[PDB]
RNA sequence: AGCAGAGUGGCGCAGUGGAAGCGUGCUGGGCCCAUAACUCAGAGGUCCGAGGAUCGAAACCUUGCUCUGCUACCA
RNA sequence: AUCUCUCAAAUAAUAACGGAGGUGUCCCAAGGCCAGCUCAGUGCGGACAGAAACCACACAUAGAGCAAAAGGGCAAAUGCUGACUUGAUCUCGGUGUUCAGUACACACAGGGACAGCAAAAGCUCGGCCUAUCGAUCCUUUUGGUUUAAAGAGUUUUUAACAAGAGGUGUCAGAAAAGUUACCAUAGGGAUAACUGGCUUGUGGCGGCCAAGCGUUCAUAGCGACGUCGCUUUUUGAUCCUUCGAUGUCGGCUCUUCCUAUCAUUGUGAAGCAAAAUUCACCAAGCGUUGGAUUGUUCACCCAUGCAAGGGAACGUGAGCUGGGU
RNA sequence: GUGAAGAAAUUCAAGUAAGCGCGGGUCAACGGCGGGAGUAACUAUGACUCUCUUAAGGUAGCCAAAUGCCUCGUCAUCUAA
RNA sequence: GCUGGUUCCUUCCGAAGUUUCCCUCAGGAUAGCUGGUGCAUUUUAAUAAAUAAUCUUAUCUGGUAAAGCGAAUGAUUAGAGGCCUUAGGGUCGAAACGAUCUUAACCUAUUCUCAAACUUUAAAUGGGUAAGAACCUUAACUUUCUUGAUAUGAAGAUCAAGGUUAUGAUAUAAAUGUCCCAGUGGGCCACUUUUGGUAAGCAGAACUGGCGCUGUGGGAUGAACCAAACGUAAU
RNA sequence: GCCAACGACCAUACCACGCUGAAUACAUCGGUUCUCGUCCGAUCACCGAAAUUAAGCAGCGUCGCGGGCGGUUAGUACUUAGAUGGGGGACCGCUUGGGAACACCGCGUGUUGUUGGCCU
């Protein structure tokens, strides 16, 4: 794009996909840095959602300085047990509006366990 | 200043006409052809090994050749003149059936048929082709409705 | 740019498989005297006739179309297939690496 | 280089294009369409009245414009500025085929004898078939002497023989004016700006609900 | 030099003064460029036809020699 | 937004929306070289739900495919199976249901026995000579991947075992360490006796009773210990190689018009007088206010 | 009518796809008893317009605008 | 030579120095083929986060990609990514469009082989198809391990057959710079300068409606913006006639006819008081000049004039003149 | 002509003079002999100042010359004009 | 390869002005047409159940008119409908985050017109094959085969059954191999269809008819216009 | 009346929305030791069933979109053929016979192969 110096194949960035025994515990570990009574957008209306964060050390892991300091951002993904059908390889279909979700299904689920408020801010 | 060469002038000829695109039916590779079964040549947009070429396409032709995945044909086609013979190669979903050959087997069968039916009165044959004739003499009853009917016209002032 | 691979494996007319062979160049193999055409415009312009079977001008093609004899490594056969008309050329190939930026 | 008015009289070169391939075209300054109040609502103009020809005569770019201003002009002077709503409805998408003649000044010469003989644009024109409506007034009805008695002077900038019609229409919309009143009176014509609503049943039953919803209340 | 060229005029009407006839007409046609064998398997079978009269019906007696052929009705 | 995006729009095809062919397999599957005619290329079909497998063999035709034997999981409960219908080892006996049951169809019960006793053998069948050509066959994978160790292969085990006549490699087959072979033969004896499956049962013998409470559930409904698999096998195997039932079937028949029972479709008296009924009842909602 | 082309910092030019290049003016101070010269330092770019292709175009491409060149005919 | 889109009137074919363009390359992957996996965009998003990056989720009928122009096809591919490999192979002859149904070339289907991926069926005898290119003579490789050198060997040389390549872009193939006002010839109207001829963008030439001007007053005289029409003085056009010759530009002398009228006879109009002058109808009867420079038509003067208008067979060289040309 | 291989025709080697290139000299030898902005208490100018680039920049004199497209140049005079 | 002349009569037949190739573009070869020379033969040749050409019957075949923009591809005129929050001016407000219009966006419904290089359908004229005895069904034989166990299938030879041969209207006769046979390879015009140009008695063409080759009766006249296409004669 | 597998014709079969679904099933769901790919046992893969009829799928409803198909538009438009037919040309009127279309109105919303199996 020529405004930042960067190009094509740059490998730029760093990511990842966690899913699964491992994802909910390392939300968890970013909802005491997120104070997860959270803002209101901070959210998609597909039902899933994610926030970014800043001073990545206090998750319980040493701040050892030679690998420095890092912002991130996150995105956890909500479903309901038969989504794969979009995902799978044979016989795929699609949903409807059901179980298709909303914002507000991950915002009940957001505020009915964690507690967190919506502030509509 | 050209045609010469090798594809063209096929505006609306060699694609596929409207929401056919996409995937080839199965229909047509199933299909088989003995000598003599009289065929046509035609176009196609979605077997890019093989085309008649931009001559040929609209006319219709006898086959003479037995192969892998091919069909050799021959055509008419016009000199300046002597209308001659060509073999064509070509890979078979570019084909369809002659269908005029289609009247003409049950053209027969009914012939053999018919004559067999006239094999126990003996007359009369009546078995050859002939077309609408001048009918006849009727006599008309109104029957509905009698006459007058009357439509006269007067629109032209718009 | 034409990458070639130094060894390939094609048709060899004596073993009747496919071997790997080697492939090299023609270059130009100058014009050893006197046969048998060399031996009649050097006979027929002992002097004075001045020039009659005409040397040429009149440049066309700005590239020659190469070509590479292929040597089988097994029965030390050669054979012979022109490929298409590139100026650029090179052998051993320095395959390309799909894919990465230009460093730096 | 604005050549005269008589080369022009007959559609016989093709049907030309305006294209994305050619860069070099000139203005045509027709850049309005329609005169009087275009803000007014159908029932403000309820009379419509057109001006048509009777030929395959190709139209020039020029007599748009005065079929502009010409009849303007009168209709600003006989029955207020805004009581009428001037249509022109016809765009100038041919092109008339020049090569231009500055060929003097001695620096040149060669360019052309016949050899060879390319075209450049310098104006449009306008391709017209039998019974083309094309300068057309939606006005009240108590101008039909105003328009008509104004529109002769539009006539005699549009070539050759011209006739003039009287619609039945209501306006400019695509309705008789007798078959305009008693569909209009329950839903089945809802008003808009120029013209109307065909038809509003299909679909599915909303909209025809919501149309029965605010005739009654 | 710009005179007249290129043109089909009076060609066509020359053309038609023999008639248009179709190549000749043949019974048993040529048989080239085909597969070229297909042709000789025929070659074999062309050397094949020897009985009309004698080996045509010894066969039949030894088509009952297997009872029939009531299993092979498919394949 | 897309409301005239409907009107150009066209589809593919059928199964293409209920996502069952590819069209891109079958038809250079079905390729067949226009030089025979009509002899039919008799493919084989193995499909696969989460609780049966299926072995079909079928052709095509001009109008569309006869499919002359079938098979599925379901039958194995005549041949002891009771449980685990989707194991590598009950792909073994699908596909030697069927290597059977054409040797009925045409009379070859006699010739071409195939590998008798399978301990994971790579035995293509020979072409016999003087006689019948045996009947080939041509395999199919349908949807699925055919990477190294899929169980579709299991269901041609069973059917070149049987007799059938594939021509068939081996590189894509469970347990041939792929770096490198190394052709451990034998580890189709673990497959087809199950025993990679019955090491589960005993590796989790005696770690978890909650483990038979999940997967392998209903061996302990029935007592299946983990040792005597194998001859449940055997035993079923020579009963294949005894006689396939054929699928004979004779309820005849409570099917007909039961009940109705899927909502016949509302002809035009019904279908506008149900809408009579909904437009009288929307002026009469404008009626109640005044 | 092809074409040699050019149009870049106020002005002049240099720049063959990774940079905005040099010089003079212009701008500030020191040096001056005060002005110049002298000394240090700063500032100065839709690269003629619209597009093309691409990892990036002042340069590569053609296209129009401005402007010489440069000989030719004769809607 | 050569490629597309039209030009093309719905088979094909096809025109001009008609329109829009393109090509003399490029690629060991941009090829061969199995494997997975779907882009143009756009919505809601998410520390630093816009035109900014990156991840996520929906809508995504192809609005992309496919080396290059333009068409066409293209959706678990013919694209993205990945694996692995050389069919860009040897070989034999036919067949496709160029047309005389030739040759080159390029595609296409085989038969035989040797293989290459894929589990198989299959797919592959180069770029997804319409371009991406050449004949003898030789030079020259690669060739059987090949015959010929004519008396007989042996050995080297050349010579031959067979596949390519070095080469012919004016593309079926000569090796190729000028000008003759000193120029001498066969001829040509198949081909101009001159004279006539149909045509009129050009220009002289009127009509119409009136936007306005004319102190007021649209129309006395004017008439813009646009509307549509005749002549042949030129100005080009075109090539129809004369190339075995039509003596081709001016002025002098000199008959003539012509109205679209300058002024004289008879009127009418007016912003026509008169004098003066303008408009417009009818009107070719006599009139339309003497000079400075130039070779002139015009141009521009000086003067007469109570006042100086346009035009015709290029009017006219066996009447001249020859100043230009 | 001299060397080396080679059975030999032949293969190269060492060589290698004059020419052209290479180094100067020369135009009473052919033939050449630029533009750009800025700049003076009116304007106009350009005595000047900067920059560009060449083998060096038309110099002393002439002139719409018999030689200036623009031409029927701009200005007095000869002329009734 | 360029011009002039190329000498006796009647009878018969009667063209070319095109494609390619060529340092060709005024000429030659080339096919084309024509003429000659016979020769083989049809119950389509000698005191039809077999053909070859125009319509029918049936069957495929194309995007040109005509349309078509309330589909794409474009280009394109008018306002309207708006929660709008893209929001430009504001406004009641410190701004408004309260509220209020307006104006730009936007969507929704439309609307005026258009297309040689845009297509969702789509003509008449004209393309193409076919309208049987060289058949049509039926047997079991053949296969040295890559295919397939009926050692299927495909094609081949050979028996079995078979009406009157299968649309109309004709055939002034059909059917072929040489000489590559003399010429000719410059054309012209009208109607529709039509580019180039403002255009023309100009050029540039596709499909016919005619002129050159052709007199002729008729618009006085005039190669083509419209009647009709020319053995000697009377009506 | 369905369900599966394989299809075939490939929108009357699609999509948006709503509703239902007996059985057979299809699915959903569950685990990771081996085959096995994986950043990630979610897609893939191996094991098999606790729970489920919500979705998917099927069936149906909507003066639903869409598409199929009929009827009118309309003998209109264009048109092969013909003329001593007009018009200043432009263009149109007749004789000769083929003869449309979008719009506009209505009807319809998968038919089916074989292979099983289910039985409301």
């Amino acid at each position: 794009v020529r405004s930042f110096g960067i190009r094509r194949n740059e490998k730029i960035a760093v990511h990842c996909t966690v899913r699964g025994a491992k994802a909910e515990e390392i939300l968890e570990r970013g909802l005491k840095v997120r104070e997860y009574e959270l803002r209101r957008e901070n959210f998609s209306s597909t039902g899933n959602f994610g926030f970014g964060i800043q001073e990545h050390i206090d998750l319980g892991i040493k701040y050892d300085p030679s690998i420095g300091i890092y912002g991130l951002d996150f995105y956890v993904v909500l479903g309901r047990p038969g989504y794969n059908v979009n995902h799978r390889k044979r016989k795929s279909g699609t949903v409807g509006f059901q179980h298709r979700l909303t914002k507000e299904d991950a915002m009940k689920w957001f505020q009915q366990k964690y507690d967190g408020i919506i502030l509509n801010t | 200043t050209n045609s010469k060469g090798y594809r063209r002038g096929t505006r609306d000829m060699f694609s596929r006409p409207f929401r056919k695109h996409g995937v080839i039916p199965l229909s047509t590779y199933m299909r088989v052809f003995k000598i003599g079964d009289i065929v046509d040549i035609k176009g196609h947009g979605a077997v890019q090994k093989g085309l008649p070429y931009k001559a040929y396409h609209g006319k219709t032709g006898r086959i003479f050749n037995v192969t892998q995945h091919a069909v050799g044909v021959i055509v008419n086609k016009r000199v300046r003149g002597k209308i001659l013979a060509k073999r064509v190669n070509v890979r078979i979903e570019h084909i369809h059936h002659s269908k005029c050959r289609e009247d003409f087997l049950r053209r027969v069968k009914e012939n053999e048929r018919l004559l067999k039916e006239a094999k126990e009165k003996g007359q009369w044959v009546s078995l050859k082709r002939q077309p609408e004739q001048p009918k006849k003499a009727h006599f008309v009853k109104k029957l509905e409705e009698p006459i007058a009917l009357a439509p006269i016209p007067y629109e032209f002032i718009a | 740019m034409v990458n070639v691979p130094k060894q390939r494996r094609t048709f060899c007319k004596k073993c009747k498989v496919h071997k790997l062979h080697k492939v090299t160049q023609y270059k130009k193999s100058k014009e050893r005297k006197g046969a048998q055409g060399r031996r009649r415009y050097d006979r027929k312009q002992q002097g004075f006739g001045g020039q009659t079977k005409p040397i040429f001008r009149k440049k066309a093609k700005t590239t020659k179309k190469i070509v590479l004899r292929m040597e089988c490594t097994e029965c030390k056969y050669r054979k012979q297939t022109p490929l298409k008309r590139c100026k650029h050329f090179e052998l051993g190939g320095d395959k390309k690496r799909k894919g990465q930026m230009i460093q730096f | 280089g604005r050549r005269p008015a008589r080369c022009y009289r007959y559609c016989k070169n093709k049907p030309y294009p305006k294209s994305r391939f050619c860069r070099g075209v000139p203005d045509p300054k027709i850049r309005i369409f329609d005169l009087g109040r275009k803000k007014a609502t159908v029932e403000d103009f309820p009379l419509c009245v057109h001006l048509v020809s009777d030929e395959y005569e190709q139209l020039s770019s020029e007599a748009l414009e005065a079929g502009r201003i010409c009849c303007n002009k009168y209709l600003v002077k006989y029955c207020g500025k805004d009581q009428f709503h001037i249509r022109m409805r016809l765009h100038p998408f041919h092109v008339i085929r020049i090569n231009k003649m500055l060929s003097c000044a001695g620096a040149d010469r060669l360019q052309t004898g016949m050899r060879g003989a390319f075209g450049k644009p310098q104006g449009t024109v306008a391709r017209v078939r039998i019974g083309q409506p094309i300068m057309s007034v939606r006005s009240s009805d108590r101008y039909k002497a105003q328009v008509i008695e104004a529109l002769r002077r539009a006539k005699f900038k549009f070539p050759g023989r011209q006739k003039i019609y009287v619609s039945k229409k209501w306006g400019f919309t695509k309705y008789e004016r007798e078959r305009y009143e008693e569909l209009r009176d329950d839903n089945r014509l809802e008003p808009d700006g120029c013209n109307v609503k065909y038809r509003p049943e299909h679909g599915p039953i909303a909209a025809w609900e919501k149309a029965q919803r605010d005739v009654y209340a | 030099a710009k005179s007249k060229n290129h043109t089909n005029h009076n060609q066509n009407k020359k053309a038609h003064r023999n008639g248009i006839k179709r190549p000749l007409r043949k019974r048993h046609e040529s048989t080239l460029g085909m597969d070229v064998k297909f042709l000789i398997n025929q070659r074999y079978a062309r050397k094949g036809n020897l009985s009309r009269e004698e080996s045509v019906k010894r066969y039949n007696e030894r088509i009952a020699s297997q009872k029939g052929k009531p299993k092979p009705v498919t394949l | 937004k897309n409301k005239q995006y409907f009107k150009r729009y066209q589809v593919k095809f059928r199964r293409r929306r209920e996502g069952k062919t590819d069209y891109y397999a079958r038809k250079r599957l079905t390729f067949q070289d226009k030089n025979k005619y009509n002899t039919p290329k008799y493919r084989l079909i193995v499909r696969l739900s989460n609780k049966d497998i299926t072995v079909q063999i079928a052709y095509a035709r001009i109008e569309g495919d006869r499919v002359v034997c079938a098979a599925y999981s379901h039958e194995l409960p005549k041949y002891g199976i009771q449980v685990g219908l989707t194991n590598y080892a009950a792909a073994y006996c699908t596909g030697l249901l069927v290597a059977r049951r054409v040797l009925n169809k045409l009379g070859l019960d006699s010739l071409y026995a195939g590998c008798t006793e399978v301990t994971g053998e790579e035995f293509n069948v020979e072409p016999v000579d003087d006689g019948p050509g045996a009947f080939r066959c041509f395999l199919d994978v349908g949807l699925a991947r055919t990477t190294t160790g899929a169980r579709v292969f299991g269901a041609m085990k069973g059917a070149v075992d049987g007799g059938l006549n594939i021509p068939h490699s081996v590189k894509r087959f469970p347990g041939y360490s792929a770096e490198t072979k190394s052709f451990n033969a034998d580890v189709h004896r673990a497959h087809i006796f199950g025993q990679h499956v019955a090491d589960y049962m005993r590796s989790l013998e005696e770690e978890d009773e909650e483990s038979f409470k999940r997967q392998f559930s209903r061996y302990i409904k029935l007592g299946i210990r983990a040792d005597d698999l194998e001859d449940i096998y055997k035993k079923a195997h020579q009963a294949i190689r005894n006689d396939p039932t054929h699928k004979v079937t004779a309820k005849k028949s409570s099917a007909v018009t039961k009940k109705r029972w899927n909502a016949k479709k509302l002809t035009n008296e019904q279908r506008k007088t149900k809408i009579a009924a909904h437009k009288a009842a929307y002026v009469a909602k404008l009626q109640s206010e005044t």
